[PDB]
RNA sequence: AUAUUGGCGAGAGACCGAUAGCGAACAAGUACAGUGAUGGAAAGAUGAAAAGAACUUUGAAAAGAGAGUGAAAAAGUACGUGAAAUUGUUGAAAGGGAAGGGCAUUUGAUCAGACAUGG
RNA sequence: GUCGAAUUUGGGUAUAGGGGCGAAAGACUAAUCGAACCAUCUAGUAGCUGGUUCCUGCCGAAGUUUCCCUCAGGAUAGCAG
RNA sequence: AGAACUGGCGAUGCGGGAUGAACCGAACGUAGAGUUAAGGUGCCGGAAUACACGCUCAUCAGACACCACAAAAGGUGUUAG
RNA sequence: GCCCUGAAAAUGGAUGGCGCUCAAGCGUGUUACCUAUACUCUACCGUCAGGGUUGAUAUGAUGCCCUGACGAGUAGGCAGGCGUGGAGGUCAGUGACGAAGCCUAGACCGUAAGGUCGGGUCGAACGGCCUCUAGUGCAGAUCUUGGUGGUAGUAGCAAAUAUUCAAAUGAGAACUUUGAAGACUGAAGUGGGGAAAGGUUCCACGUCAACAGCAGUUGGACGUGGGUUAGUCGAUCCUAAGA
RNA sequence: GUGAACAGCCUCUAGUUGAUAGAAUAAUGUAGAUAAGGGAAGUCGGCAAAAUAGAUCCGUAACUUCGGGAUAAGGAUUGGC
RNA sequence: AGAACUGGUACGGACAAGGGGAAUCUGACUGUCUAAUUAAAACAUAGCAUUGCGAUGGUCAGAAAGUGAUGUUGACGCAAU
RNA sequence: CUAUCUAGCGAAACCACAGCCAAGGGAACGGGCUUGGCAGAAUCAGCGGGGAAAGAAGACCCUGUUGAGCUUGACUCUAGU
RNA sequence: GCGUUGGAUUGUUCACCCACUAAUAGGGAACGUGAGCUGGGUUUAGACCGUCGUGAGACAGGUUAGUUUUACCCUACUGAU
RNA sequence: UUGGCGGAAAGGCCUUGGGUGCUUGCUGGCGAAUUGCAAUGUCAUUUUGCGUGGGGAUAAAUCAUUUGUAUACGACUUAGA
């Protein structure tokens, strides 16, 4: 309860959250944006064949010095990747929304992801040992994910 | 400040940028000056580089230690099946340079050529020139009046020919298509000649001939990213130098405070377009012939293909040009052969050669035998056979 | 009669208000450091009341989504208010080797000051 | 390099800071040595470097004189309010 | 490098000198209309490709104070004396 | 006089640029034209000066009013004001019917310091005026404490020969367990015990939030338990350098 | 086992197979090798690298503190049966 | 130790394992040190020489002492260079 | 074996604002100013020209009425004798 | 426009010889060029001599030994989408 | 609608034969106001979405896989109904 800005009709839609998840914030962001606005099954099937390395996730912000792939051509892009742990968690959340959408009587076949939004959770903090008896931070940058599925409108 | 000693710079600034070509088919950037008084001519010719071998022949060079003596030279054999004309293109003079005005295509286009226009031939609906041919159907007009305008405009006429790549051992089924300038008289007589040669064949011996110097336009064998030492030639830095020694030490003076366009940096080597000139024709091969590799002296019935096939290429079953020395590009790669842009009286250029012997031993190893006939006529009988 | 930054019992202040006031408002001379002498922190606030979310559903679980408690969950033992840097999303805009500023107006957005006369 | 001794080394024991210990390098004396470490005197002193927090109105300088172990500083007069 | 009188810069923006502490003009509350200064008016650029008499042709012309240099020496170029 | 020679330097470049040859060059003359925060007139702000005016005559005598002149400013002096914590006095001041605080290319007032309001958020307090008082105003001090960026999903996670098939278990298996294969340490050991030191790490069962810089169902981790048996092994006795 | 051997190399008992992993094999590296002809011309300098090497049997200079110098140098040989 | 036979003349076949010679400067040698930029020609050393001292003493320690090192010593000794 | 590309994991230096040149002037070597050349998203691997790059409030030198280690017929003293 | 070299001694720039050659021109680019090398010289700390100094120490006098750090950022340059 | 001409970027030009609206070459019959004395009063052409009806056509590219004439990654080059 109490999500980011939304314009969806709450009645034709249900939602899902994940907080404090130990996935990469930068990376899940890049994949969340990737399915943002997709029809649920389209998005679901794509994320599934990202894992299979048949196509990729465009990296458009947190992306410098990333490799170039042939698989980015689809999205007019040279840098893409296949961030499994991100896909995985995001998959997880797409499920639960799909779950909640069905318990709500929303027609599975009219669901697109109307909202998907990862910002960053509190950092975990580990030590690394650097030369000349020094210590440095070695932090995890966890993610909050949230998303919403909605029924497409007759028009 | 003023280098302690002088040396000439490394590398040639006239072959920049040392980047990869933008077509594996090197561009003929120049054609010969037209003499519109001679018959209608092809100016260049397509072909596939097949490999090299050795030659023997008496040198005719009055005043040389080696005059009237036998020399042994290296040659390259380029696989040259007849090419086929499938159109003619018309170029008009402008104050902005030559301009293609129209192109007119033949009515029937071989599958090889058609393949060239596709990226995914196999799953295609092969609709390549299907509507274009219809222009022919209506008795003429359409085509008839485009040849008409190439005739009244157009300062230069090129033909569109394509290789019959399938005659080649090459696996590539897609063929090679190129414009070739016509150099016989009068625009009109040119497009006429092209019209009449639609779907028809043209062979080398109708363009080139023995003792003729020709130029070779091909794309250099690539090598990918190269360090500065081999790429530019650059001295090796001493053994003791930290952080590597296949470098150059002083990438620049303090001022200009910019690495300069003219110092050696690592990058691509190979896969460049080169126009190599003055390669003299030692043999024009006939495919029908079975004495391709034979000689007035060495009479034995053998073809040009070495024992075991040209390595990484196959057998020469077609016509071929055999040229003195080496030409740019590697085996399997398309070459354009252009006739010279000038009339060289070099005396070397004018020498008429007669081959005395063509090496036909295996190249896949330290070959010992010219013909399997000869092998067996020396080895004896083996455990196999008889 | 005089002294009194110690000890015990008290009454007070135009003192400080959790980076302040004693180092310590808290299991503070604690946790931790150092062979040792010594050094020495951080750390207060759900709600009147736990009424600390029965139950259902998704999940391997953590949790999510409903439901429920409450004046409030825009108070969920991460908990009063919850600023800034910095961040995700959405919306508008601009962008030929920085951005930002001054005077001026186009354009778009936005906001005004009315005051009262006969049926 | 040396490798059967002026050998290597465990534990115990002794020497403690203007002191030790030194086959001598100002070496070593707990990552500290041309004087260890700890706390206190101690908010040590600085003619030198750095910073010094709101608005508007009005007036508005000096780098020159004299003396100074004076020359990156003061006193004195001038200029200023 | 060091003195002399005055005016500046420093402490001062503004118009000119492309540029710039110190030159020229001119010193400053918020503004309107006018006129100017020094400097400019082919175009960049507001403002006569104005008027008038000469001079100059450079296979290294020349083009404005401070100021971004030039000399002894020489020419049957051309002009006037 | 103008022009020519005399006249040689280092990235490519400078009458400011373009470009200009009866000039857009040089010398001279004559007109017009453009333009400063300067000059002229006027409004308004302030400063200073000079006056007028409470005789009884609704609400400012330190006030009202008339007139003239003037306005650069560092270091610096002075004046008048803005704002904060706390104190005396007064508005019988605001407030759970919403105090304070915070958010707001919404509004108004002031040259300004600032002041006032609306909307959202909030939830127990808090203002104005006269006065008192000071631990009273930050952009800087390689300032103090804390918190956060770009760097960046980047540097990197490459010493120490080497792993592979299959089953089991599990939500999940490159990494756990069993089986097989391939290998290593090669007794100067990667074997079997100990001294110093640690202090439960030992063993069993359960078990993965954190930690083991991939992973984890495994662990020297987490939870809960269990375990160290002496006349003869040591200490204990003795003396050593020393204390 | 080899061997002079507690060297190196391979093995038995025991113990491990633990050091993120996958795909590629550009430049430049780090570590390991080779190079025709010449042979220190490289360089401050043979730095680095190369060459020699066990054993048996011959042979062995100046000098000398008579002990040495000396594996001086320089040669031949080496399996299996 | 010797002999025959045998081989693509190989055979310490992996492993293991000195390059040599002629000289100048310098320290005799073995040994020592700047832990973490100097291993050396520097320190040490045997050897040589000097100095002081017969105990109510030489050299040295302690604030002082019925205090202490040499000294469980005695000039073939101790101390100092 | 790296680098490289992938999954997971994931720091640090440094950071006025930043990042194309030529000339001019200028605190006498500009990323910014003046006049010109010019100038088109977003990017990957390399590189050592420049960022008068980064790393320490310059060890050099001077100044300071600032030291300390050491030496001496400096000044002034002192254990001892 | 195009070239301007191979060597002996020296850390050297310079110098000076041998030798080849068409010629072995002179200069700049932060006395171009150390996150490009090298570290021979110079100029920390060890050490020998000589001169100087009573001494501690000094000496563009001779001598020997003496740690050469970071790029992953921007730009530039090379190549690549 | 009949002929021609135009390729420098022709994308336009000349010409034939009618049809048809207008004709201010000329002579008539009406109409205009109150839009209140200017403001404010002809609408030009770009695109881009939809809408009617008429003619018309019925493909590839990328991912993946594959070649090695290519290659750090992308990219390149082949192949597959
Ligand atoms: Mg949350
Ligand atoms: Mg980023
Ligand atoms: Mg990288
Ligand atoms: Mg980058
Ligand atoms: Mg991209
Ligand atoms: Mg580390
Ligand atoms: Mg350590
Ligand atoms: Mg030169
Ligand atoms: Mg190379
Ligand atoms: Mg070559
Ligand atoms: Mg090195
Ligand atoms: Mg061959
Ligand atoms: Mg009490
Ligand atoms: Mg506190
Ligand atoms: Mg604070
Ligand atoms: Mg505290
Ligand atoms: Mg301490
Ligand atoms: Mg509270
Ligand atoms: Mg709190
Ligand atoms: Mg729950
Ligand atoms: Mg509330
Ligand atoms: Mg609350
Ligand atoms: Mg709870
Ligand atoms: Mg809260
Ligand atoms: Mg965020
Ligand atoms: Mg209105
Ligand atoms: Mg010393
Ligand atoms: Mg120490
Ligand atoms: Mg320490
Ligand atoms: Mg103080
Ligand atoms: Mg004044
Ligand atoms: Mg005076
Ligand atoms: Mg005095
Ligand atoms: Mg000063
Ligand atoms: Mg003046
Ligand atoms: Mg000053
Ligand atoms: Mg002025
Ligand atoms: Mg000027
Ligand atoms: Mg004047
Ligand atoms: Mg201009
Ligand atoms: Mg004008
Ligand atoms: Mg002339
Ligand atoms: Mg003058
Ligand atoms: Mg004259
Ligand atoms: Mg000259
Ligand atoms: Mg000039
Ligand atoms: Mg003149
Ligand atoms: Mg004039
Ligand atoms: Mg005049
Ligand atoms: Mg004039
Ligand atoms: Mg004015
Ligand atoms: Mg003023
Ligand atoms: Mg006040
Ligand atoms: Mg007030
Ligand atoms: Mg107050
Ligand atoms: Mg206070
Ligand atoms: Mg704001
Ligand atoms: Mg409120
Ligand atoms: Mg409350
Ligand atoms: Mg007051
Ligand atoms: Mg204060
Ligand atoms: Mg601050
Ligand atoms: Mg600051
Ligand atoms: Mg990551
Ligand atoms: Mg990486
Ligand atoms: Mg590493
Ligand atoms: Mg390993
Ligand atoms: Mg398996
Ligand atoms: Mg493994
Ligand atoms: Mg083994
Ligand atoms: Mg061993
Ligand atoms: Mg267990
Ligand atoms: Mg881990
Ligand atoms: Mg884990
Ligand atoms: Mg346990
Ligand atoms: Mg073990
Ligand atoms: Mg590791
Ligand atoms: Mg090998
Ligand atoms: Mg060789
Ligand atoms: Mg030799
Ligand atoms: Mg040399
Ligand atoms: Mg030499
Ligand atoms: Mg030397
Ligand atoms: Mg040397
Ligand atoms: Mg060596
Ligand atoms: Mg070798
Ligand atoms: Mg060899
Ligand atoms: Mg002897
Ligand atoms: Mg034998
Ligand atoms: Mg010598
Ligand atoms: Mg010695
Ligand atoms: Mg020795
Ligand atoms: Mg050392
Ligand atoms: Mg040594
Ligand atoms: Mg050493
Ligand atoms: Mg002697
Ligand atoms: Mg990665
Ligand atoms: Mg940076
Ligand atoms: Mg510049
Ligand atoms: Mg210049
Ligand atoms: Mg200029
Ligand atoms: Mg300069
Ligand atoms: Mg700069
Ligand atoms: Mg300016
Ligand atoms: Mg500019
Ligand atoms: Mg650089
Ligand atoms: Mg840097
Ligand atoms: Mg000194
Ligand atoms: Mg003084
Ligand atoms: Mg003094
Ligand atoms: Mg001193
Ligand atoms: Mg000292
Ligand atoms: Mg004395
Ligand atoms: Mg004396
Ligand atoms: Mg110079
Ligand atoms: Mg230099
Ligand atoms: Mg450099
Ligand atoms: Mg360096
Ligand atoms: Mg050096
Ligand atoms: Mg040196
Ligand atoms: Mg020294
Ligand atoms: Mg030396
Ligand atoms: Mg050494
Ligand atoms: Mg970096
Ligand atoms: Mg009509
Ligand atoms: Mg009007
Ligand atoms: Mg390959």
């Amino acid at each position: 309860a109490r999500y980011g800005a939304t314009s969806t009709n709450p009645a034709k839609s249900a939602s899902a959250r994940g907080s404090y998840l130990r996935v990469s914030f930068k990376n899940t962001r890049e994949t969340a944006q990737a399915i943002n606005g997709w029809e649920l099954t389209k998005a679901q099937k794509y994320l599934e064949q990202v894992l299979d390395h048949q196509r990729a996730i465009p990296f458009r912000r947190f992306n410098s010095s990333i490799g170039r792939t042939a698989q980015g051509k689809e999205f007019g892009v040279t840098k893409a990747r296949w961030p499994a742990k991100s896909v995985k968690f995001v998959q997880g959340l797409l499920q639960n929304a799909a779950a909640n959408a069905e318990a709500k009587g929303l027609d599975a076949t009219k669901l697109y992801v109307s909202h998907i939004q990862v910002n960053q959770a509190p950092k975990q903090r580990r030590r690394t040992y650097r030369a000349h008896g020094r210590i440095n931070k070695y932090e995890s940058s966890p993610s909050h994910i949230e998303l919403v599925v909605t029924e497409k409108e007759e028009a | 400040s003023h280098r302690k000693y002088e040396a000439p710079r490394h590398g040639h600034l006239g072959f920049l940028p040392r980047k990869r070509a933008a077509s594996i088919r090197a561009r003929v950037k120049a054609f010969p000056k037209d003499d519109r008084s001679k018959p209608v001519a092809l100016t260049s010719f397509l072909g596939y580089k097949a490999g090299m071998t050795t030659i023997v022949r008496d040198l005719d060079r009055p005043g040389s230690k080696f005059h009237k003596r036998e020399v042994v030279e290296a040659v390259t054999v380029v696989d040259t099946p007849p090419v086929v004309v499938v159109g003619v293109v018309g170029y008009v003079e402008t104050p902005r340079g030559l301009r293609s005005l129209t192109t007119v295509w033949a009515e029937h286009l071989s599958d090889e050529v058609k393949r060239r226009f596709y990226k995914n031939w196999y799953k295609s609906k092969k609709k390549a020139f299907t509507k274009y041919s219809a222009k022919y159907a209506q008795d003429g007009a359409g085509i008839e009046r485009e040849l008409a305008r190439i005739k009244k405009y157009a300062s230069v006429v090129r033909v569109l020919v394509h290789t019959q790549i399938r005659k080649t051992p090459l696996a590539q089924k897609k063929a090679h298509l190129a414009e070739i300038q016509l150099n016989g008289g009068s625009i009109s007589e040119k497009v006429d000649w092209a019209r009449e040669h639609f779907e028809k064949t043209v062979a080398v011996d109708s363009v080139f001939e023995q003792n003729e110097m020709i130029d070779a336009i091909a794309v250099t064998k690539g090598h990918g990213f190269e360090g500065v030492t081999h790429r530019w030639g650059t001295k090796k830095l001493p053994r003791k130098t930290h952080r590597g020694l296949r470098k150059v030490a002083c990438i620049g003076a303090w001022h200009p405070a910019h690495v300069m366009w003219s110092v050696a940096r690592a990058g691509q080597r190979g896969y460049h377009s080169r126009t190599s000139i003055n390669h003299k024709i030692y043999r024009v091969g006939k495919g029908d012939d079975e004495a391709n590799g034979a000689t007035s002296f060495d009479r034995t019935k053998k073809t040009i293909t070495p024992m075991g096939g040209f390595v990484h290429y196959g057998e020469i079953k077609n016509d071929f040009i055999m040229v003195k020395g080496c030409i740019p590009g590697n085996r399997k790669r398309i070459v354009t052969l252009r006739k010279s842009l000038y009339t060289n009286t070099s005396r070397k250029a004018l020498e008429e050669v007669s081959l005395k012997w063509i090496d036909t031993a295996s190249k896949f190893g330290k070959g010992r035998f010219q013909t399997p006939a000869e092998k067996h006529a020396f080895m004896g009988t083996l455990k196999k056979d008889l």
